RNA sequence: GAAACUGCGAAUGGCUCAUUAAAUCAGUUAUAGUUUGUUUGAUGGUUACUCGGAUAACCGUAGUAAUUCUAGAGCUAAUACGUGCACCCCGAAAGGGAUGCAUUUAUUAGAUAGCGAUGAUUCAUGAUAACUCGACGGAUCGCACGGCCGCCGGCGACGCAUCAUUCAAAUUUCUGCCCUAUCAACUUUCGAUGGUAGGAUAGUGGCCUACCAUGGUGGUGACGGGUGACGGAGAAUUAGGGUUCGAUUCCGGAGAGGGAGCCUGAGAAACGGCUA
């Protein structure tokens, strides 16, 4: 099957290496997972070398992506894949690969942030949320994409090989970068 | 800016977009760029704890280690794209003739970009983990030539 | 063709060769699972339904559920399912094998067929005589369930009900009763404090 | 080969065993265990080859399944169990005792002991580390883990341990001027103190170890095992006490015993 | 105590030298780049007086020229199979949420010269926010009977999970190989050399994909060709230097008529396993 061998290889010289060998089952790949985002979830279990597991997901549509500046990692649906840095053709077939840009619903995180500022995007409670109101800052960009209820999030999970679909919220100049790419 | 590929490049572990300040915490929290020594009295070049560019791959802001054989050499090649090729001279000892002939052996190696190499300087390289096809080295030192 | 024929609520079972060829058109294709009227096949079977459970073909390969067809087809199977015993082969084994398809024909030799509806008139030798099962309940939740047992019912003073006696031809008399597995007794409760108390 | 050998042929079992090269194709394949395959002794070797109790393979197998046999205080029945350096063997029927001690050529000794010292022995320790919830917790050279160990041990100490407790009694911290033990290499079974640490950075630590004799040898620090704090070693050693004579020595010595043998 | 289920083993050993010329292999390294049944050590939170449905042996109807080829019916077990008792946030400080271990992501601490290690790690490990439709957290067995007034309790066996250890592998650093130039250029569209982002893998890596760059090797002999070429430990002969040999019992590799593919499993691209 597919194998990750140098065998078949040139060698650095430029000349062929005769073989001399059979492939070895320690040596082998397997077929790439290419998880779609769809709400029928499909993720497979496969026995792998030494008898571990490893969740190949074919099917998802939530994550748990995290919002860095604000501490707070809520589960929340996939909506859709925007960019892809190492193929534009995984954008048009929502594959969900590591560092893909997607975007994910807002409703989660609005919740909290109402929930922890008061604020829309009891005598003790009143106390301290005032209080916590002090220290709030909102970036331009990040509450503008608060009204589309949609927030442009990064995977860093591997669906392949863990069967999830986390991330984080893109913020900072990593927005800008990537907001730059996506305005034509 | 640094930012030329199609993803953005930035370190792991690194968060920029914190509410607190980095001032007065070590490489790497705080939004601070992150560095590190690589310990056999190698010093970390300035242009490596004060610049802006981005190597998973260096091995003083990277994400490898040195350990294994430290080797010297010669530039012969540095075309690639932080990769050169380092020309290393030995003696052979033919047994039966009692002498000696020159032999040489081309080593791969990394180079991060805050060391500046030209054909003919003298470089000193590190062991790291297959970096490559052909690449096990990191460059840790450059002396140029006629010095 | 010849037919097996069992009665599961008799335990009974016995063969029936018949060669008319118009009687056996009432079995033709018919697939595995689905149920056929006796009347057709005979008068004695007035009022019978049997249930076609597979057979074999004139060259002895079995018919396997699922196989559409009539004919005889090669697949590989996995061991222990039907059609692939694979006595003394390796674990995760696989053979490729030739079956005969679920649908009914003439090309079979021998039909299975399990009666799940009697007649008027029975059977010589089908539904006349019931045939006693040869253990009984082993474990100790069956054996409260068929007595309808409750929880302080001892359940060891019932195994005696079922118990088997006999007379070896070397000796004169020998009686057998099963060892009641899943039975809650003093020993059982005493490794559970153990274990308990293991973790304090 | 597709996995694991199982056998271990006459020829490739370690020199130290003092098999005879013609006995047969097979010599014991040590199982796996505190010591490695290398620097133990099966107890097939002991029982039969050193002590002579048993005559034969199957013999060893009848005396060690009659649970007759102790290794660290715990009955064993593994006829290739791995028995190393400062293993205490105990067999309560002949009321013996004994230490694995290397002799000055480098071989296993069975040191015979006293009743009241085979109740401890000395292990290396190899690291110290948090374990899960943040224990602290060391392991030695000897496949043994304790947790909760004294925060003053370090890597490369030797540690006192109660075979009855099983616990750490006392411990000799790693430095020059202690009497050590050479449990490796071209000097094993030499005992000496230790005068120097040599450290090269990325490359292994050299110890200069001085004779009470005055020869003076170097070994690597994985070779070194430390004996007792200052010169006197906290275990009994063999007649030899670690030095070792020149053949010329030892040719002298065997002349004298004939002339008076 | 036959049989049978379950468990484990059959990946060692034995045989052979066909292919293979920086490859195998040797000495020397590295894994801070991984997996590892077992052994050994340690470690696993503050209907339950015990659940459910099957199946073998057995029993009896059989088919086929035929095979540890095969169908249907009646029974009954488990350490088989499937189940199941088992500090932080919100807040009218009540109440509630989360709260074992593992899994996945993110934020945070891991100082200095309470606070561990390395030549060297945002390392060991901690805390926090969530996440998973988690083969995990004992429905098991032997022996011995005792102590309290039903309660409590001994020594073992087997099994699950985590770390360390052991047994090992995989990949890997440096140097080293016979003849041939009547072999001087070779490699790169379809990976050649390197870069970025992914995918796959036990894990590193053009191992593979997308995009980008134009590199990489060579009279210090690349590339190609020959070998009646497995490599080494070694063998013969040797004043010294040397010449020749090394299929074969030790070590390493490779193969099972030729290829390819794969299941089971801790471990096999297995052949006294399967598929073509
Ligand atoms: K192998
Ligand atoms: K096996
Ligand atoms: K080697
Ligand atoms: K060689
Ligand atoms: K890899
Ligand atoms: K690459
Ligand atoms: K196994
Ligand atoms: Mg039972
Ligand atoms: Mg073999
Ligand atoms: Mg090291
Ligand atoms: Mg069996
Ligand atoms: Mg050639
Ligand atoms: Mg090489
Ligand atoms: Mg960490
Ligand atoms: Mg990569
Ligand atoms: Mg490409
Ligand atoms: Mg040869
Ligand atoms: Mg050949
Ligand atoms: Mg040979
Ligand atoms: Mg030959
Ligand atoms: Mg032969
Ligand atoms: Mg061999
Ligand atoms: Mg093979
Ligand atoms: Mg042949
Ligand atoms: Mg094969
Ligand atoms: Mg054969
Ligand atoms: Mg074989």
């Amino acid at each position: 099957g597919i194998s990750r061998d140098s065998m078949h290889k040139r060698r650095a010289t430029g000349g062929k290496k005769k073989s001399w060998r059979k492939k070895r089952k320690y040596e082998l790949g397997r077929q790439p997972a290419n998880t779609k985002i769809s709400s029928n979830k499909t993720v497979r279990r496969i026995r792998v070398r030494g008898g571990n597991v490893k969740w190949r997901a074919l099917r998802l549509d939530t994550g748990n992506f995290s919002w860095g500046s604000e501490a707070v990692t809520r589960k929340t649906r996939i909506l859709d894949v925007v960019y892809n840095a190492s193929n534009n053709e995984l954008v048009r077939t929502q594959t969900l690969v590591k560092s893909a840009i997607v975007q994910v619903d807002a409703a989660p995180f609005k919740q909290w942030y109402l929930q922890h500022y008061g604020i829309d995007i009891s005598n003790h409670v009143v106390r301290k949320i005032e209080n916590r109101q002090a220290d709030r800052k909102l970036d331009s960009h990040l509450e503008e994409q608060f009204a589309s209820g949609r927030l442009l999030a990064c995977i860093s999970s591997r669906p392949g090989q863990c069967g999830r679909a986390d991330g984080y919220i893109l913020e900072g100049k990593e927005l800008e970068f990537y907001m730059k790419k996506l305005q034509k | 800016a640094e930012q030329t590929e199609k993803a953005f490049l930035k370190q792991p572990g690194v968060f920029l977009s914190s509410k607190k300040t980095g001032k007065g915490k070590r490489p790497g929290k705080g939004g601070n760029r992150y560095f590190k020594s690589i310990g056999l009295g190698f010093k970390t070049p300035r242009e490596a704890t004060e610049g802006t560019y981005i190597d998973k791959k260096c091995p003083f802001t990277g994400n490898v280690s040195i350990r294994g054989r430290i080797l010297a050499g010669t530039c012969h090649s540095a075309k690639m794209n932080r990769t050169i090729i380092v020309r290393r001279n030995y003696l052979h000892y033919v047994k039966k003739y009692q002498r000696y002939e020159k032999r040489h052996s081309n080593i791969p190696a990394h180079i991060s970009p805050c060391f500046r190499v030209k054909e003919g300087d003298h470089v000193t390289i590190g062991q790291c983990r297959p970096l490559s096809k052909t690449v096990r080295f990191n460059v840790l030192k450059v002396i140029p030539a006629g010095s | 063709m010849k037919f097996n024929i069992a009665n599961p609520t008799t335990g009974c079972q016995k063969k029936l060769e018949i060669d008319d060829d118009q009687k056996l058109r009432a079995f033709f294709d018919k697939r595995i699972s689905q149920e056929v009227s006796g009347d057709s096949l005979g008068e004695e079977f007035k009022g019978y339904v049997f249930k076609i459970m597979g057979g074999c073909d004139k060259q002895g390969f079995p018919m396997k559920q699922g196989v559409l067809t009539p004919g005889r087809v090669r697949l590989l199977l996995y061991r222990g399912t039907p059609c692939f015993r694979g006595y003394g082969r390796r674990n995760g084994e696989r053979r490729r094998k030739s079956v005969r398809g679920c649908i009914v024909s003439p090309d079979l030799s021998v039909l299975n067929l399990v009666i799940v509806k009697k007649g008027e008139n029975d059977l010589p030798g089908l539904t006349d005589t019931e045939k006693p099962r040869m253990r009984g309940p082993k474990r100790a939740s069956k054996i409260r369930k068929l007595f309808n047992l409750s929880k302080e019912d001892d359940v060891r003073k019932y195994v005696n009900t079922y118990r088997r006696n006999f007379t070896t031809k070397t000796g004169k008399n020998a009686s057998k009763a099963p060892k009641i597995q899943r039975l809650v007794t003093p020993l059982t409760l005493q490794r559970k404090r153990a274990r308990i108390a293991d973790k304090k | 080969a597709r996995g694991l050998k199982k056998h271990l042929k006459r020829l490739n079992a370690p020199k130290h065993w003092m098999l005879d090269k013609l006995g047969g194709a097979f010599a014991p394949k040590p199982s796996s265990g505190p010591h490695k395959s290398r620097e133990c002794l099966p107890l097939v070797i002991i029982l039969r080859n050193r002590l002579k109790y048993a005559l034969t393979y199957r013999e060893v197998i009848s005396i060690l399944m009659q649970r007759q046999v102790m290794v660290d205080g715990k009955v064993r029945t593994d006829k290739t169990y791995p028995a190393g350096f400062m293993d205490v063997v105990t067999i309560p029927k002949t009321n013996e005792s004994f230490r694995l001690l290397y002799d000055t050529k480098g071989r296993f000794r069975l040191h015979s002991l006293r009743d009241e010292e085979a109740k401890f022995k000395l292990c290396k320790v190899r690291s110290v580390q948090f374990g899960q919830k943040g224990i602290p917790y060391l392991n030695t050279y000897d496949g043994r883990t304790i947790r909760y160990p004294d925060p003053l041990i370090k890597a490369n100490d030797t540690i006192k341990l109660d075979l009855d407790s099983n616990k750490i009694v006392d411990f000799i911290k790693f430095d020059v001027g202690n009497v050590v033990m050479v449990t490796g290499g071209r000097n094993r079974g030499r005992v000496g103190i230790l005068k120097n640490r040599e450290k090269h950075k990325g490359s292994f630590e050299t110890v200069h170890i001085q004779d009470s004799q005055g020869h003076e040898f170097a070994t690597r620090l994985g070779n070194v095992f430390t004996l007792g704090k200052g010169s006197k070693p906290w275990v009994s050693l063999p007649k030899g006490k670690g030095i070792k004579l020149s053949i010329i020595e030892e040719a002298r010595k065997r002349m004298a015993a004939q002339s008076a043998t």
